[PDB]
Parts: structure tokens; C-alpha cells; sequence
């Protein structure tokens, strides 16, 4: 029952520990087509596919409110990269998916949120931390987690050299604990993929 | 077509033994026949021992009939005329040789094909 | 797989790689299978190439897995998930089902391939394989087996009779 | 019907060309005919 | 897609999981009864050779893909190349009834001899291997095609004819020693 | 009635000396869906616009027979050249556009063809160029000449790095007469757009 | 007729343009599938020789016809004058493939061997020219129709069956040194 | 045309006699022409052959051509446009239209003509073709470039193979 | 057909004599036959 498999693009991803799909805000994209940019827009399809970041260690010694950001759009390589590089006002939406694999003889919990409009946050308002899309990994029961948010912004097109509308946040919520049967650590990876990315405004080249 | 390479020649004495071999430089897939002429110093050419491919089919000549052995290798597709107890009358020009066009026994030391230059082969006393 | 085994084993290391491999049936990891047995006597295939990857840990034990498909255009393949995201890929972590299939592509040029490598020529006319290990749990020893069957599409092409007899 | 390219019937009868079978099934076509596909679980397309 | 990986139940996934599309194909070539059709040769031969489909070499188109079935029925085809009269003797024959010429005897034309003959073994299907004995490794005796016998025979080849295969085997491609591939010369023009 | 306005994505190029437009060997594109690439491919419409490049001096002192070709694809630093170094496989046709601009006081003519699978010419074949989608350029009568090629190959795609199907060539046929009134140099360029891009196999990054 | 000649519109005026009037004609022989159905000759022959059709000599009807487009396709047909056995293996195949029986051999009748080859390039058409390489002046290496082998082959005839041409190239005459045309010694009876 | 040139250039002199050649596909004009390249390997022809001349000289510079076909008959073709005046011909000025296309008829007794021209004999079995420049008004070195095509009932008949190999 | 000229049909079917072509147009043809004839401006027959 809980099999999910994910297609963006020409790569999939499949787990067996899947609790759901969380949709933020939004179940899909407004209009893409605005006065903005004047007819002068076009969807690009492959840039919507997967790719891989590392996020951080969880170990035993970290405490509750101990928090880890990846500001989107990362460092890209590949399609997405020359994009961001090569027009100069895109807009796209996120489909995230955290993976914190242990074994089922750990504990502990993890909050996953996507926050828009990144700021830091104080001691006292990292209780308040699920007002944002998100879920949360628990080696008792999941060991991933699957958010899909818009675009949103005080702008329809965005200059993203120069903003990131969102910011993927993971909160150790419960410190791990772990026993001589148990993974003595946990490495957490993201798997990110773009969704109907637009662009508009070509650039001239370098070479 | 075909070129024929020999090895394992040289000198030797009485009592001892040489070992000859021929490889051919294409390997298609025929049934041809290896043989070993000699031609001994101041003599005509004439047959010592053939094999055929497809089995181990031995001819030999009434001089040699104990004392010489010849195998062939299907892996290596090589052929090999083992010289034993040499007599000093073996002293001759040894020379290989082919025969593709027909396989049959009773035919198998009469016309062969390509040649090789021979080798040459002076045992002493 | 290396030492001759049909399986992959998760590494206590910061090398994420478990195996990378030729797109040819003629590779090292595939010579001991039933599809490159038939595609010895053949000349040219097309179609799909199924894999399928089945762990073998305890239950006690958790794993993330990924597979991409590189095709040719880069000389070296990557050794990093970070920067094989952008090609074709699959992730998939361990739970009940303990069985996993992905079906490499047939991107080409021509029409057809030959199920043959030519010469000491490097940089194998079709791309390579790569597994990598996203990350684990308490899984130190535990084992990934791989096997390969052939796809919906596939097909051989021009029988021949290769081999020194 | 493997590897025979002519139109016309043969010369000689069934008979004698090759036996004849008596009576008193593809397996593996069948095998892999009713291989599983698709997906399993929920998708997100 | 995932699925129970112990319960052996064939899985078949197609391009069609990320956006692909499984493309038409034709299997003319890998069909059974198309494959085994072709003359394959024979390189031991007497003066008297019992035609056994376990003699063709291991590693051949046909020799191979005969050794990667169980059990096989097929007629027969021969291309023998003999000085003389050939006899042909069928499954059970005395070794005394290959002198006379009350069985198929062919009086030799120029290149060589082309027949076909029947299957007469006495069992619903031959097999390639055997596990136990038929007396009271080594296959029973009476997994044969008959014999012939010529003065001497030079090449013996032969094709089986309505090949029906069953019960498959394991069937192995050439190892690579230490390389990322086997690579091997393929055939390209001169210059 | 000889004013010509073409239109390539979000690029103009209007002449009023037009000729005419060549199509060579196809009036449009074939299956660009086939079987090699097994359905994972995609179009991109943002590449499909023009670039300018700089192919001879028309001097008063080059004969008959005096050849400069460019090989297509060329060396490109926008959205085409990143679609070439980051998918293993492409195809697109070409839509090509050369100017010679002197005054109608000159006299001479230029051979404008696009020659598929480019090989160097002896000096007897250059009299059989016209065997190539062409058109000439006379400064009596026009400055500009168009063609628009399909795509074509051995293969229904193409890796760039390795093939080059296409080539632009300009011969000079008669040598250019100046007098006092008419422009004693003329400077020649090319006006290039891919037509219908077609991508397959995205490639790994290199950051 | 006069006409824009920059545009590069093609042009065919009449002798009605003054009076005259045109001719039925028949192109038979200037058929694409007519011309390129003969045999002709390649006489750069080995032990082993690799089909490659840009073998022919340039300067022959069907050398010359062919290197006058780019592309084309066609089945084939050889006539091989050999001594033994001539095997013929398929585009791709290893080189080590030639020794074995069990591809396409021919047992050699008397005059020579005349057997027809189907088209088994991976391309869906094959090129007289190539701009660029293959690998990671010479064409790519799988531009061939497979490859023959014999103990010596002395003579090899190709022909071009359901021919197809692409995309025409420059096909040049010999060339007249200082004359007004150029005179040569045309056939004419004795006395 | 002489020097291997395209085209033939107006003169400054008393003479009018652009370019003659002989109506053959062995001609020295057309040697390098694809029509002369397909009818060396055929045995006999028949039919229209046609001509076309494109003026490449500047907006202030006019002349005027002519073209005239002169069948066999006389010994040596004529050098004047008035006495070749009373042959098949056409003439034509200069203006906006920069091409013009001329049909060379086929005139014979046989129904057929040689693709080739025999021995040493002289006096070509067709007739020839010859250009003329009736007037030019400020054309000193403008050119005029000459090409051409088969007609529409034009036929070749007879392969062969002719060349030495 | 180009260069065939017996009337009886072929021994051998048509999967055997030569290679199929799959499916998923002369340029010069039409090209040809789509020139330009007649004349420009007036005629004064």
C-alpha cells in the first residue's frame, strides 16, 4: 500500500516506505502567461528532471531545533544550469523528496518544510516550524519524505541570481537514538526536480 | 591465398630428435591436407608424412612409418611432424605443404597445393 | 561484479559508486549471463535491456539506491549522484518489496548496434551504467544482487557463428 | 516453417519428405506473456 | 517499478515508466525452428560414423544452441563427401547391416551427397543429457540419428529440419579476463 | 513586391532585395520521432532563433572559382551551444541567409549553396556547384540570398562533436568590378537559424 | 524566354519559342534502377575482402554513377571466382567469424559462385562522403555489405539491386587538353 | 570558355565574336559541364539542349547579345552578326530580367547523333553555336556567364563504359 | 523494377530474394516538372 513511484521527466524514484505526498499551498501552477513578459515566454521540458544534493549527517549529538537550509535554485550542472545562466527571467515550482535511511531499531524525528522568503529563525520560533509545507521522517515508520510546492513571489517572472523564492529546511525535531542493533548514523540526500519551468528574456553569449 | 609458416628446424646428431611445424596464415574453413616433403642433397622431393584436418588421418611413408609421428592442434590450427631417432640418410630439405582441393585417403600424397619455402634439416654422426 | 559475485555490498567509505558498467553485451559484468550467451552468435540488436535489483539485507537494515543511465559524450562517467542527477535515472530505498527493475533506454544514432565492441577503441559506442548508494542505515555488510533479462523491444538481428571451433 | 524461401509446392510428398507426427504448448510464451508491467503502489505523476 | 523479488514471477518494465516508448520489433531471427536450420559441420568422422547431434562442436551457432536445451525432436538433413557407395543404416540396425545394399545406399555423383533422412529413434524426444544408465557423461545409445559408412569419408555435415526444443540450459559467452569489455577486430573495409 | 520579412522565434530580418526563398531537397522536416531514440525526445523551441557570423572580404583581386565555406553547426555561445555540449544527441535543419552589401554600381556575381557532407572541390567540380541547393548574388540586382534545408544524414541523429552534415559555401563566380562610383570592398555575412531542434540523451554535468 | 536569374528558378524553354516543336521522348536507360543493374568489376581483391561499394573504380559507369550523390541503398549481388570455400559473413560481424561453417558458405562449383546479399547496414542509408569521424578521405567502418573470405580469390563482380540514390554531386567527363572537342577513335568496319 | 572562365567578356575592339563551340557533348566548353559528365557513358542522343546566359555587369552598364545556331554546311562558322543573321537566332538587351535561355534544336538526317566525336576529322557533324555582342554602352569589363541544361525532349540511349580503367 | 525482363514469376518468395523494407517522395522530379516555360512581358507574333 505504500509504494510510491515518482516520474519527472526520463528518471524515476521509487520507495517502499512512502506516508504520502504533500502538496503546499497550491495542488498546481497558476497562470504562466502574464502580461509581464508579453507573449515572449516558452516551457522548457527538459529541464524537469531529477537531481542530487547531500544535506547533512544526523547523528546522536545533535540536539532538538538544530536546523540545515538548501536555498532552490542550488548549484545546477546540467540543463537546469544553463538555463538559469543562458535567459534572464525564469519561474518554475519544486517537487522535493528527503531520504534518511537508518533502520527500523533507531528513533528519533526529523522535520522537512518548505519555507518561502527564507529568514533565520529564532530559538523560539523553530516551534512554529510547521506552519510551512512539510512532513516529517521517523526511522519507526518512513525513510522518506515527499513535498510538491508553486511558484509564488511578488513577481510572475524571477531573476533567480538575484532571489530564491524557496528554501528546503530540516529540523531535527527528536535527537536520534540508537542501540547496538541499530545504524549508529544517518546520512540525509535530496532528490529536487523543477516543475513547468518557463523562461523569457534570451541573453547574448560569451563565447 | 594461402602462405604457410615453418618452424623447428636446425641440427641435430644421431639418436636424437627434431619437431617440425607449420601454421597457415588464414584460417578458412576447409579440409585441408598438412604434408611434409624433404628433398635429401643432390635428390628429387618426395612425400614423408600427411594428416588431414576434420580427423587425425594419418599417411606415412614406407621410410619412416615408427619412427615419425604427425598430430595437428585444432585450437592453434598448427601441425607438427615429431622426428624421432633421426638416421643420418634424414638429412634433407623439409618442406611443407597444403592441398585444399580434395580430402580423400587414397589421394593424399599426390598433389598439394602451397607449398612454403623449407626448412632445412642436417643431422650428424 | 568484482571477486566474481552477482552482487553489489554498501561501503563504510565517502565513495558512493557501488558499480558502473558498459552498455554493451559484451561486458565484463555481463559475460556470464543468458542474454549476452544469445547475443554472442548475432551481429547487430536494438531495444530495451531490463535490470533488476533485489536486496538481500535484514530487516533491521535500510538502504537509498539510485541508477543512472550516462550515454556517450562524456569521456570519463561520474562518481558522484550530485552530478549523475542530470542524466536518466531512479531512486528507490528497501521495505517490503524487496525487488527492483529499471530498463535501460536504446538512445542511438543508427537503427541498430553492434553486440560486439570492435577493438582496444575506449569509450564504449553506447554509455555506461552506474549504481550508486545514496545512503544507509546500519547496513554494513549487506548486499544488493543485479540481474539482467532482456525487454519488451528488444531483438537480435543477423545471425552469425563467432567463436574459434 | 523456419528457413525454407520457396513458393512452389514441393516434388515429392508429405510421406516421404520427413515422419509424421502422431497424437494421443509454448511454455515460455506464454511465461513471458504474463509478465507483470506497470507500477506498483500510488503515482505522482 | 517494485515488487516481491523471492516469489520468481517475471517482471517486465518498459521505457514507459519515465515518458519512453516501447517500439515495434521483429523476432524472425531468434525463432527456433529458423535458427537450427543451417548445415553445421561435423569434424570427426570414420569409415563408419554414428550420426549423434552431440558431436557438433560445443561451441557453434548450432552445437551450442543445442546444448542449451534439454530435450529436442528433429528430423535431418546430411551433406556427405565419401569415396564409393554410401549405406545408411536406421536407429537400432546391426553394425553387420551397413555391407548391404537392401538399405539406402548412394552410388557417389561428382561433389558430394545430399539426403534426408527421418527420425527413427525409438523415444518421443532425444535429450542432451542424461542423468542414470540404460544397461543392466556418456548418453544412451540409442540417442542416434542411425550410421553410415563409406571407404573413407571426408566431411559430414548436417541440419536439423522441424526442430522443436525444450526445458532450456544454461548457455555461456566467451569470458573477459581483466578488460571493461571483450573487445575483438570487426570487419571494416581497406585503406 | 521584392520585400521579404523573416520571422525566427523572437528574431526578425526584413530585405527589400529579396529573390526569393530556396528549398532544397524538402519543403519540410520527416519523422523526427523514430525508432533509435526509443521516445525520449524532446523539441526546443528556444534555440530556434538567429546569429550572426562573418564569412570573407569581397575583394576586387579574388578569380573565379575562389571558395569560403562555414561549417554548420558552428561555434555557437548561446542556447544552441549549450543544447550541443549537454544532450548526446541532436537534429535540426537550417534556415540560412547571407548579405552582400556594396551598390547597385558594382558588377560581379557569388555562387550561395549549402553542400551536404562537405568534401574539398577540384578546380573542374567548382563548374558543377550549382548541383546544391543554391542562389546567387548579383549587386545588379539584390544583397541577399536564402536558402532552407531539411535535415538530413545517415542516422536519423546526430552526434555534433562528431559530424557535420551541413556546410555553407560562397564561390565567387565573377570577380568584382568597382569603378568611381560604386563601392570598391564588399564585406559578406551570414544569418543562421536552426530550424525544428530535436534533443535526446542529457548528459551528466561537469560542475 | 528571359527570367530572374539570381533566383535560382529553374528554366526550360521550347523550340516553340520559335516556331519549332517538341519531341516525345523516352528516358529508359537514364533510369536510376536501369543504369546501376550491371555488373562491375572490383580489382582490389585479398584473401579476406571487405564488400565496400566505393571500391569500384571511379571513373567507371556504375564507379562514377555512384560517386555522383551522396546517398544511397541497395541490396547486392557478387559473382566470386574462388578457390575452396567461400564464406560470407554479415555487416558487423568479427573478423574471427569468417573461419566457421556455420555462416553463409558456398562450396565451390566449377566456373565461379554467383549468390545475391541483402542489405545489412545499421544506417537507413549509406554516404559516399563523410564529414567527420566515427571513433572516439575515409568513411566510417560499418559503410560495407559484410565481408568474403577464401583461400585466394582471383575475380569479384558486384551488382546494385533495387538501387536508390540521394542528393547528386558533380560527375565530370575527361577533359580536352587544346582541340576543339575531343576526337577519339569511334568503331567502324574493316576495309 | 578561354582561360577557363564561366563567362566571356565584353571587348574593345572591331571584333564582335564573343565565343563559338561546336554543338557536341565532347566539346572544349563543355567538358566540365554534368550534362557532358552523363553523356560520356552512353552510345547516341537526341533532343533539345538549352543555354543560359546571366548578365553580371553593373545598373549603368547595357548591352545587347545575340545567339545563332549555324547547321552544318559551310567550312568555317561565320564572325559576323550580319551574315550570321540568316541562321536560327535570337537577340536580347539588358535590363531588369538578368537571365535569358536559348534552345539549341536538334537538326539532323539521323534520328540519332554520336555522343562523340569521332577521329581528327574536322568539321563538326553538328553545327556550332556562336555569341555575338551586338552593342554595349559602357560595358568594358562587365562579363555575361553561360550555362546549360538538358531540354525537355532531350534523350540519351545507348550505355557503355568508356573510360580507360 | 529496373534491368528484370523474364515474365514468370520467382522461385524463391519475396522474404528471401532481398531485404524488407519498414515504414514510419522525388525531389527532382518535381523540381523538374514545376519549370518555368513560355515567355515574359508581351508577345508581337
Amino acid at each position: 500500500d505504500r509504494t510510491l513511484t515518482t516520474r519527472n521527466g526520463h528518471t524515476t524514484s521509487t520507495t517502499q516506505s512512502s506516508v504520502g505526498v504533500t502538496y503546499g499551498y497550491s495542488t498546481g501552477e497558476d497562470h504562466v502567461s502574464g502580461p509581464n513578459t508579453s507573449g515572449l515566454e516558452t516551457r522548457v521540458t527538459q529541464a524537469e528532471r531529477f537531481f542530487k544534493k547531500h544535506l547533512f549527517n544526523w547523528t546522536t549529538d545533535k540536539p532538538f531545533g538544530h536546523l540545515e537550509k538548501l536555498k532552490l535554485p542550488t548549484d545546477h550542472k546540467g540543463v537546469y544550469g544553463h538555463l538559469v545562466d543562458s535567459f534572464a527571467y525564469m519561474r518554475n515550482g519544486w517537487d522535493v523528496e528527503v531520504s534518511a535511511v537508518g533502520n527500523q531499531f533507531n528513533g528519533g524525528c526529523l522535520l522537512v518544510a518548505m519555507v518561502p522568503e527564507w529568514k533565520k529563525f529564532t530559538p523560539r520560533e523553530k516551534y512554529q516550524l510547521t506552519l510551512f509545507p512539510h512532513q516529517f521522517i521517523s526511522p519507526r515508520t518512513n525513510m522518506t519524505a515527499h513535498i510538491t510546492v508553486p511558484y509564488l513571489g511578488v513577481n510572475r517572472y524571477d531573476q533567480y541570481k538575484k532571489h530564491k523564492p524557496w528554501t528546503l529546511v530540516v529540523m531535527v525535531v527528536s535527537p536520534l537514538t540508537t542501540s547496538s542493533i541499530g545504524a549508529t548514523e544517518i546520512k540525509v540526500y535530496a532528490n529536487i526536480a523543477p516543475t513547468h519551468v518557463h523562461v523569457a528574456g534570451e541573453l547574448p553569449s560569451k563565447e | 591465398q594461402v602462405q604457410l609458416q615453418e618452424s623447428g628446424g636446425g641440427l641435430v646428431q644421431a639418436g636424437d630428435s627434431l619437431r617440425l611445424s607449420c601454421v597457415p596464415s588464414v584460417r578458412t574453413s576447409d579440409n585441408y591436407i598438412m604434408g611434409w616433403f624433404r628433398q635429401p642433397p643432390g635428390k628429387e622431393r618426395e612425400f614423408v608424412a600427411a594428416i588431414r584436418r576434420s580427423d587425425g588421418t594419418t599417411k606415412y611413408a614406407a621410410s619412416v612409418k615408427g619412427r615419425f609421428a604427425i598430430s595437428r592442434d585444432v585450437a592453434k590450427n598448427a601441425a607438427y611432424l615429431q622426428m624421432n631417432s633421426l638416421k643420418a640418410e634424414d638429412t634433407a630439405v623439409y618442406y611443407c605443404a597444403a592441398k585444399y582441393q580434395s580430402t580423400f585417403y587414397s589421394t593424399m600424397d599426390v598433389q598439394y597445393d602451397y607449398w612454403g619455402q623449407g626448412t632445412q634439416v642436417t643431422v650428424s654422426s | 561484479f568484482d571477486d566474481g559475485k552477482p552482487y553489489v555490498v554498501t561501503r563504510e567509505d565517502e565513495q558512493r559508486l557501488l558499480a558502473k558498467f558498459d552498455v554493451s553485451l559484451a561486458a565484463k559484468h555481463m559475460s556470464n549471463t543468458y542474454l549476452s550467451g544469445i547475443a554472442q552468435y548475432y551481429a547487430q540488436y536494438s531495444g530495451t535491456i531490463n535490470l533488476h535489483f533485489m536486496f538481500t539485507g535484514s530487516t533491521d537494515s535500510k538502504a537509498r539506491y539510485m541508477v543512472a543511465y550516462v550515454p556517450p559524450g562524456v569521456e570519463t562517467p561520474p562518481d558522484t549522484p550530485e552530478r549523475a542527477a542530470h542524466c536518466i535515472h531512479a531512486e528507490w530505498d528497501t521495505g517490503l518489496n524487496s525487488k527492483f527493475t529499471f530498463s535501460i533506454p536504446y538512445v542511438s544514432a543508427a537503427d541498430y548496434a553492434y553486440t560486439a565492441s570492435d577493438v582496444a577503441e575506449t569509450t564504449n559506442v553506447q554509455g555506461w551504467v552506474c549504481i550508486y548508494q545514496i545512503t544507509h542505515g546500519k547496513a554494513q555488510n549487506d548486499t544488493l544482487v543485479v540481474s539482467v533479462s532482456a525487454g519488451k523491444d528488444f531483438e537480435l538481428r543477423l545471425p552469425i557463428d563467432p567463436r574459434t571451433q | 516453417s523456419g528457413n525454407t524461401g520457396s513458393i512452389i509446392n514441393n516434388y515429392y510428398m508429405q510421406q516421404y519428405q520427413n515422419s509424421m507426427d502422431t497424437q494421443l504448448n509454448d511454455w515460455f510464451s506464454k511465461l513471458a506473456s504474463s509478465a507483470f508491467s506497470g507500477l506498483f503502489g500510488a503515482l505522482l505523476a | 517499478t517494485t515488487s516481491a523479488g523471492e516469489s520468481a514471477d517475471p517482471v517486465t518494465t518498459t521505457v514507459e515508466n519515465y515518458g519512453g516508448e516501447t517500439q515495434v520489433q521483429r523476432r524472425h531471427h531468434t525463432d527456433v525452428g529458423f535458427i537450427m536450420d543451417r548445415f553445421v559441420k561435423i569434424n570427426n568422422t570414420n569409415p563408419t560414423h554414428v550420426i549423434d547431434l552431440m558431436q557438433t562442436h560445443q561451441h557453434g551457432l548450432v552445437g551450442a544452441l543445442l546444448r542449451a536445451a534439454t530435450y529436442y525432436f528433429s528430423d535431418l538433413e546430411i551433406v556427405v563427401r565419401h569415396e564409393g557407395n554410401l549405406t545408411w543404416v536406421p536407429n537400432g540396425a546391426p553394425e553387420a547391416a551397413l555391407s548391404n545394399a537392401g538399405n539406402p545406399t548412394a552410388y557417389n555423383k561428382a561433389p558430394f551427397t545430399r539426403l534426408a533422412l527421418p527420425y527413427t529413434a525409438p523415444h518421443r524426444v532425444l535429450a542432451t543429457v542424461y542423468n542414470g544408465t540404460s544397461k543392466y557423461t556418456q548418453l544412451p545409445a540409442s540417442f542416434n540419428f542411425g550410421a553410415i559408412r563409406a571407404t573413407d569419408i571426408s566431411e559430414l555435415l548436417v541440419r536439423m529440419k522441424r526442430a522443436e526444443l525444450y526445458c532450456p540450459r544454461p548457455l555461456l559467452a566467451v569470458e573477459v579476463t581483466a578488460q571493461d569489455r571483450h573487445k575483438q577486430k570487426i570487419i571494416a573495409p581497406a585503406k
